[PDB]
């Protein structure tokens, strides 16, 4: 499968519409065009997403995409897949103050939610609707967040320190004593993201007055079990469903950070730039092996050169079904930004990913052994063998 | 302060002690009567060294040994001896019978009412001691009192102390040549024991050192005390690394952490390559390469066991004296490339090395030349299956018609004990059976996957 | 004004430091009670660097003394230049760590580390503008391998923007003298290749193949090893100390010589090696120094260049020559020997010279490479690993202190993913 | 450092009557010849402004240089040696050295000629 791609163009703030307004965004369907406000003359340069939205005019039925509207196109089909157990993940992407944390989380005080609300809002739903006698599901959370290349965990804040992060030898990367606590309730994951929102650092900027200073993973351990007498798989699916909201890249003139404030935007910078080296290293190769012909020799996707690529290996490639969004601000002078995200979002299509669901492998040999024993035994009996 | 702390258990462990101690008496300058005439010349040193020697306000110098017995005679012998006046007055030493040939009288019946002193001397001198290493215990396999006695003092020692090393120097019995009927009996009932609460056990057989006196040294007709003097050349050089400077120096836990694949695996062997007379001294140059060959040659070896029928699977090369890293680097390449050295596939460093400058001493009346250089090896290897595996079939020869077996049960044993030494003696022949043989082909079976 | 902590760690970081502190009393004239009896006035300019200054107009080094062992220290203190360093810098305790790593580590190292990072904070909090630290140590052995990662992982946590260099002798293919070489060395280098910024690859096979073949000496022992390995260091830091006509601070080399973050292995040299005889035959010249420089047979690491290709190389010269001279020579090296340089790195030498040579040289150079050839080196320890690893040959030990598989499969994970790195540039075509 | 280098260089112009400008000699390639060039630039062009701005610069030579990061350094001051700068004079070691060699006959120059 290739990685889901959706970008968002979002309205003026208070700095913009005090300088000049004019914007570059223009867009339709599924093809976003941007426009170089220095160079009238030149094309239209346009790009081709699997979703684009649009949240520059609240009041207008022009293509205007609230905050359901993207959580039906893009969580509802990735909550769909996490109930066919498979891991998944939502990640954001862009420069600061363009609308990661407004997509992934939003405002709770509103009827105007993140993707995390509805998505957990829709599971809960669904396992409510869904419980029967046989069936039971179990549901698990963390929040942990990447500051100065040092992981914290959100949900106990007590902890006070920067957890290790170790490799299993099958699992791939992990993080070591994280917080993962069982909820029941709505109101139990909604306590926990209010706690988690508050852990989170966050200072004022020029470009944002609530800028983040730190990526952050939201994980959702989802559980399935199906008890029957035969022989029926217990506790058949576990899933993983990562919400990813990445800090942005920033530039010191604009951004006016002196002391902690350019450290932080520093080690943003080189975080980001790492994780771009990455996607555009995911993509060659696999489009390569994919259209290339199939020496498949040997290539090499820098995924510890930081600790963000290297918490989200399997992620951004092997075993997850992922997606991004991309947020885009529409004014002339934030242009030179906006246009590197799209470009990468554009390599970001030519990613894919190998997803599939998990069991015991002892009982995956048996069921497979199984399967072919029935088949073997259905095509003897048609033949006038068996 | 490298502290530590010797035990001498029955006849052959009090004379071991008896050249050990002469020995380091001699390399330290400490006279018989326990005061030294080096300090008092020059003024104050460290000549004391801790390792063995503490010292009191008034000069003298009081061993940290503990002699155990249960025949007054052999300790007897050192209490009117010349070395009377360096031990302290207390040794340990039952006023009764012994244990007769006989486990079962050493191990349960008398070895009580002697076991609480030795303990509490243990205890006093372990207090004394600051940063203690660890305990050498000499003995032997095939009396009463050193297995029996032993048994039950490693016992207690490993419930008590429990994290401090336990170094073993036994002699086990030969082949051929015997002194009492009921050998076999004791030294498989003694294994389950130092097979479980020892560290590293270091056997030394009698066959073999009468060999290499009468090849080497052209001694036609020698005495224990020949044999006394290697096993104490041998003991010094193994603690001469945390007595003296040298280039590189070897504590008593890299020892066990390099010669010790698995916890079941600590019987290695153990050589001494200059072994040379007077005479012969001249002649030859005895130098590293030279000495460092010897280790190797199966006619050196102190245990009859033929390394050229096992695999070697870890080495450890002390050098002391006139020795540089360049020979000894040069000689371990040299041995690396003979075919008939073999070394276990998984492990392919090999070796352990390690260099002091104090070079070996001479003991007057002694019939070993004086040297620049030496070198003892230790060898973890798989051939000692071999030295085991005649003793079992003893073992059953007798044990198939009970002979001698009324003596151990009137002594506190009962039958099945015998066969559950037996048994574990199997086993642990069986584990060494399981690490000489080569990994599978291509551990993995194969493999090769797409690219 | 910029100044270094030093720190030494083990047998071998104990002796090499003091032949380097020996070398470096020397050239600034101190005396071995502290005094100064020198005779150019550039030789008090920047004393600062890595001396503090006592009462007496005397000068005591800023160096940090660690160990397990006593034994090693006391070795120090008896010496030719015992009574230099102050005694309150000595930090030892008891029971050393038996060449297990996870002694030092873990159990043992975990007390003393406290105090070891006392002393630091002592010696750093008076320090005017820190620069960096550089810590000597073993690989391939117990409390050095275990208490250097150790140091050097807290030290990385306290001070993030400054400078951690490592000057390391790991374990070599021919000469061994541990038999649990490999378990150290995979997972002191798991440690360096995440905390720290430039790390000095050093071999004994190499340099007794210098002392051999190069020097003609007949019994080198370990004071010609410390003797070279310590002109090494005073080469890599000349320049922070005399003025040039073209300095290079670390900082710079760090930037010269790092593309990314990961691929920071150096292989070091030195020039000119003579032989006390053939001295008299050679001329000495910014073409000699050139051509010994990047001869195959001077590297101190046992990797051969012509194996890989040269990602960079650093160039520090001392002595009064021509800067044109320099420039040519390093443009002809890299142009004659067009297939061990990458081609995406146009002028990948970078230079530097200073004005003042060693005491008794007219001239003199140091060579920092930075070469895919080292993947070799760590092939070579990864192979032993996996045969004592598939069979769990010694692992009982290091469980036994509070290690589990899992540290040993992840450590050696992370090696091979370094060594597919440096393999990544290392063949031809790329281009562009 | 810049608020004192602007210090001193205000003392300076206080003190001159009828300043015709300023010469600044810099470096491509270096870090501070780079930004600490690009920033004073920019100061100086806010403050002063009428002001002429010469510039005498080593421009990197197309084979020998002294450090692996050239490249950056100097493309990176683009914007301020082209903005601000009034007339930028860029001289070369290579040509320098040859001139030496063929004119002067010198046959190791340093950077003192
Ligand atoms: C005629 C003369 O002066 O003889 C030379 C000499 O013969 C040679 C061979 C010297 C000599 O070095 C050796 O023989 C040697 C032996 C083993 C290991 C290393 C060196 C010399 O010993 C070494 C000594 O070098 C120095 O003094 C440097 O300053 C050196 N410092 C020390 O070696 C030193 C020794 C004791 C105490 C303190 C410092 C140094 C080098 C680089 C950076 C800083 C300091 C010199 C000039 C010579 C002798 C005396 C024969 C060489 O020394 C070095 C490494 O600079 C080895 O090749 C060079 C070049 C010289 O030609
Ligand atoms: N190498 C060596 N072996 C000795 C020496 N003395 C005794 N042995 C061996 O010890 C074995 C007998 O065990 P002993 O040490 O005599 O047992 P014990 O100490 O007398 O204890 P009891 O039997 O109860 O008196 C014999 O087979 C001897 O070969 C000695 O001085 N040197
Ligand atoms: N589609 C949208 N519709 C309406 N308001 C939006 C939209 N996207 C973003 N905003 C608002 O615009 C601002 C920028 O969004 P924000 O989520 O803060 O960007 P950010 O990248 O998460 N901040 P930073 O941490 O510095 O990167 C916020 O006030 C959002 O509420
Ligand atoms: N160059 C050099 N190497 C040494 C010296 N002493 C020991 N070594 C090396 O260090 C290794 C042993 O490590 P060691 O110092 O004992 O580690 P430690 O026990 O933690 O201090 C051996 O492989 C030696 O080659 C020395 O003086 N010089
Ligand atoms: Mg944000
Ligand atoms: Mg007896």
């Amino acid at each position: 499968a290739s990685v889901k791609v959706a970008v968002r163009v979002r309205p003026f703030n208070s700095r913009e519409m005090s300088r000049d307004s004019k914007c570059i965004i223009q867009m339709s369907g599924s093809t976003t065009t941007i426009v170089n406000p220095k160079q009238p003359k030149e094309t239209p340069k346009s790009f081709s997403f699997d979703y684009s939205y649009w949240s520059h005019t609240s009041p207008e039925d022009i293509n205007y995409a609230s905050q359901k509207q993207v959580y039906r196109d893009i969580g509802e089909e990735m909550l769909q897949h996490a109930f066919e157990g498979y891991n998944v993940c939502i990640f954001a992407y862009g420069q600061t103050g363009a609308g990661k944390s407004y997509t992934m989380m939003g405002k709770q005080e509103k009827d105007q939610q993140g993707i995390i609300p509805q998505l957990c809002e829709d599971l809960f739903s669904r396992i409510n609707d869904t419980t029967n006698d046989n069936m039971s599901y179990s549901v698990e959370v963390s929040y942990m967040e990447i500051y100065c290349e040092r992981v914290r965990d959100l949900l106990n804040p007590k902890n006070k320190g920067n957890l290790r992060v170790r490799e299993h030898p099958l699992l791939g990367p992990y993080v070591e004593d994280l917080s993962k606590l069982a909820v029941t309730s709505y109101n139990d994951i909604q306590d926990l993201m209010d706690s988690g929102n508050k852990a989170r650092t966050v200072a004022a900027t020029n470009m944002n007055e609530t800028s983040s200073r730190s990526h952050a993973v939201f994980n959702i351990i989802f559980t399935q079990k199906r008890h029957d007498a035969e022989t029926n798989i217990t506790t058949e699916k576990v899933s993983k469903i990562s919400l990813v909201d990445l800090a942005g890249s920033e530039r010191a003139d604009s951004t006016g950070a002196k002391g902690t404030r350019l450290k932080e935007g520093a080690n943003i910078n080189k975080s980001l730039t790492t994780l771009g080296k990455v996607i555009s290293a995911l993509a060659e190769m696999d489009s390569g092996p994919n259209k290339n012909k199939k020496k498949k020799k040997t290539d090499f996707i820098p995924y510890r050169d930081s600790v963000l690529t290297w918490l989200l290996r399997e992620n951004l490639g092997g075993n997850s079904r992922t997606a991004m969004v991309a947020a885009l601000s529409p004014a002339d002078i934030n242009y030179d930004e906006t246009l590197s995200t799209l470009r990468y979002a554009d390599r970001a299509k030519q990613i894919r990913c190998n997803a599939v669901i998990n069991e015991d492998p002892n009982n995956k040999l048996i069921r497979e052994l199984k399967d072919e024993v029935t088949r073997l035994r259905d095509l003897l009996y048609a033949q006038g063998l068996g | 302060m490298r502290e530590c702390i010797s035990i001498h258990v029955g006849q052959a462990g009090v004379q071991i002690g008896n050249a050990c101690w002469e020995l380091y008496c001699l390399e330290h300058g400490i006279q018989p009567d326990g005061q030294m005439p080096s300090d008092k010349t020059i003024g104050g040193g460290d000549d004391s060294f801790n390792t063995f020697f503490s010292e009191t306000g008034a000069g003298k110098h009081v061993p940290r040994a503990v002699f155990v017995d249960l025949e007054p005679t052999v300790i007897d012998e050192v209490r009117t001896g010349t070395y009377r006046q360096l031990f302290h007055p207390e040794q340990l030493i039952t006023g009764k019978e012994d244990a007769a040939n006989n486990y079962a009288r050493g191990h349960y019946t008398i070895g009580k009412e002697i076991i609480d002193l030795v303990l509490d001397r243990i205890r006093k001198l372990a207090d004394q001691c600051t940063g203690l290493q660890g305990f050498l215990v000499f003995h032997s396999f095939g009396g009463g009192t050193g297995s029996g006695f032993t048994s039950l003092l490693m016992e207690r020692l490993s419930v008590d102390y429990g994290k401090k090393s336990k170094l073993e120097f036994s002699i086990y019995p030969a082949p051929q040549v015997s002194t009492a009927v009921v050998e076999p009996y004791n030294s498989i009932l003694t294994t389950h024991t130092t097979l479980e609460h020892s560290d590293c056990a270091f056997m030394v057989d009698n066959e073999a050192i009468y060999d290499i006196c009468r090849r080497n040294l052209d001694i036609e007709r020698p005495t224990y005390t020949n044999l006394n003097r290697l096993i104490s050349q041998i003991v010094s050089s193994i603690t001469a690394s945390l007595r003296f400077d040298g280039a590189l120096n070897v504590d008593l836990t890299e020892f066990q952490t390099n010669l010790v694949p698995y916890p079941r695996i600590h019987f290695p062997l153990a050589t001494y390559a200059p072994v040379i007379s007077a005479e012969k001294a001249y002649h030859e140059q005895l130098s590293v390469a030279e000495i460092t060959n010897a280790c190797f040659e199966p006619a050196n070896q102190m245990v009859k066991c033929d390394p050229r029928h096992g695999k070697y699977m870890a080495c450890c090369l002390l050098y002391r004296g006139d020795v540089v890293p360049k020979d000894v680097n040069a000689a371990i390449a040299t041995i690396k490339t003979k075919r008939s050295i073999q070394f276990v596939d998984w492990c392919p460093t090999g070796f352990k090395v390690g260099i002091n400058y104090q070079p070996p001493t001479v003991v007057p009346g002694g019939d070993l030349a004086k040297v620049q250089r030496a070198v003892c090896m230790l060898s973890n290897t798989t051939a000692i299956a071999e030295a085991w595996a005649r003793l079992d079939h003893k073992f059953d020869l007798m044990y198939a018609k009970r002979a001698f077996v009324h003596w151990y049960v009137g002594e506190g044993m009962e039958e099945g004990e015998f066969s559950e030494a037996r048994e574990d003696m199997a086993a642990l022949e069986k584990d060494y059976e399981e690490v000489g043989v080569d990994s599978v082909e291509g551990e993995g079976e194969e493999e090769g996957e797409e690219y | 004004m910029r100044e270094i902590v030093h720190i030494q760690a083990g047998q071998c970081g104990n002796q090499i430091g003091a032949k380097f502190w020996e070398v470096i009393s020397d050239e600034h004239g101190i005396d071995p009670t502290g005094s100064y009896h020198g005779d150019s006035d550039l030789q008090l300019e920047r004393i600062n660097v890595y001396y503090n200054e006592a009462t007496g107009n005397k000068y005591v080094p800023r160096a940090i003394l660690v160990d397990l062992e006593p034994g090693t220290m006391d070795s120090v203190r008896s010496g030719p230049f015992g009574q230099i360093f102050r005694p309150d810098n000595f930090v030892f305790g008891q029971s050393g760590a038996g060449n297990n790593w996870a002694k030092g580590h873990y159990t043992e190292g975990a007390e003393l580390v406290d105090s070891v990072l006392d002393v630091v904070r002592k010696e750093s909090e008076s320090c005017d503008c820190l620069q960096g630290f550089q810590l000597t140590h073993s690989l391939g052995g117990g409390t050095g391998s275990g208490m250097g990662t150790l140091l050097i992982s807290k030290i990385r946590e306290e001070y993030p923007d400054r400078i951690m260099n490592t000057f390391s002798v790991m374990p070599s293919p021919k000469v061994s003298d541990t038999v649990v070489e490999p378990y150290n060395a995979t997972l002191s280098v798991h440690q360096l290749v995440e905390n720290t910024d430039e790390t000095y690859c050093i071999d004994n096979e190499a340099l007794y193949d210098i002392c051999f073949r190069t020097l003609k000496l007949t019994t080198p022992t370990y004071g010609d090893l410390n003797h070279l390995v310590s002109a090494t260091m005073s080469g890599v830091t000349t320049c922070l100390r005399f003025p040039g006509q073209l300095n290079a601070d670390l900082r710079k080399l760090a930037v010269n010589m790092v593309p990314f973050p990961r691929l920071h292995f150096f292989m070091p040299g030195f020039a000119p090696l003579t032989s006390r005889g053939s001295q008299q035959y050679r001329a000495l010249t910014v073409p000699e120094l050139t051509q010994q420089m990047f001869d195959s047979k001077n590297m101190m690491a046992a990797c051969d260049p012509r194996h890989g290709r040269y990602l960079t190389v650093a160039a520090i010269f001392r002595g009064r020559m021509s800067m044109k001279e320099v420039d040519e020579q390093m443009l002809n090296v890299q142009n004659k020997n067009s297939s061990y340089f990458v081609e995406w790195i146009p002028n990948n030498v970078k230079t530097a010279v200073c004005d003042i040579p060693p005491r008794g040289l007219k001239m003199s150079a140091t060579f920092i490479g930075n070469s895919t050839a080292i993947q070799e080196l760590f092939k070579r320890i990864s192979e032993q690993f996996t045969a004592m690893f598939r069979r769990k040959a010694f692992l009982h030990w290091y469980t036994g202190e509070g290690m589990d598989e899992m540290e040993f499969t992840e450590a050696e994970s992370n090696m091979n993913d370094l060594v597919s790195e440096y393999q990544q540039y290392q063949d031809a075509t790329a281009d562009e």
